[PDB]
């Protein structure tokens, strides 16, 4: 159960975060 | 061999009758039966999903004689006095922390094969967005997997998530809730974004 590495320099755009 | 434990939830049954019984029931059902690991261990069954079931080791401390309960107990390194505190705020809040991760519209339904299938088509229809989901790791009772793509370019990353009594743990952290797990989640990639773009040679 490993979680692989981000490896890229790819612009993140992920949706914004949300208050709680 | 069979063990004696005076508790409505307890039943004389190995792991495989305890999934059998489960089967019918809901999510969150549950029985103690007995441990393959001596007499100062339990176990709790419990049904996440269809055909779904997870299996928690529970330690006995303080035991009166050899085949007595335990007066105090250990469930994943927390203690707890009895069988019906274990079900109330240990077991009880792992079945909240699971509805409130399959009630999110991050979440969805289906095998791993499905979702990446969902996940890839959804990149190819928005190609300049991040997308991730959850899904279940049916083949880790407990887990949730987190998806996810950068680009429609970009190569499918599977990180993994565990459901725990207090919340979701991801990396190195226990999120409280699915909401604080997203906001984590992008927060752990951007820091690691901007680390992957940094000169070493300075």
């Amino acid at each position: 159960l490993v979680n692989a590495d981000l490896d890229v320099k790819d612009e993140l755009m992920f949706s914004p975060l949300v208050d709680s | 061999t069979h063990r004696v434990i005076n508790h409505p939830y307890y039943f004389p049954f190995n792991g495989r009758q305890a999934e059998d019984y489960l089967r019918s029931k809901e999510r969150g059902e549950f029985v103690i039966r007995q441990s393959s690991r001596g007499d100062d261990h339990l176990v709790i069954t419990w049904k996440l999903d269809k055909d779904l079931f997870q299996h928690i080791d529970i330690q006995e401390l303080e035991k009166e004689n050899p085949l007595a309960l335990g007066k105090v107990l250990i469930v994943d390194n927390q203690k707890y006095n009895d069988l019906d505190q274990i079900i109330v705020e240990y077991l009880q809040n792992k079945v909240r922390l699971l509805n409130e991760m399959t009630s999110s519209e991050k979440f969805k339904s289906g095998t791993k094969k499905d979702v990446v299938k969902f996940i890839e088509d959804y990149s190819r229809v928005n190609p300049n967005k991040s997308v991730y989901y959850f899904s279940l790791n049916h083949d880790n009772p407990g887990w949730f997997y987190l998806m996810f793509k950068i680009n429609a370019n970009s190569k499918l990353y599977t990180w993994n998530v565990k459901l725990t009594n207090t919340g979701y743990f991801l990396v190195n952290y226990n999120y409280p809730s699915v909401i604080q797990l997203c906001n984590g989640f992008k927060t752990l990639l951007k820091s690691n974004s901007s680390k992957n773009r940094m000169n070493n040679y300075r």
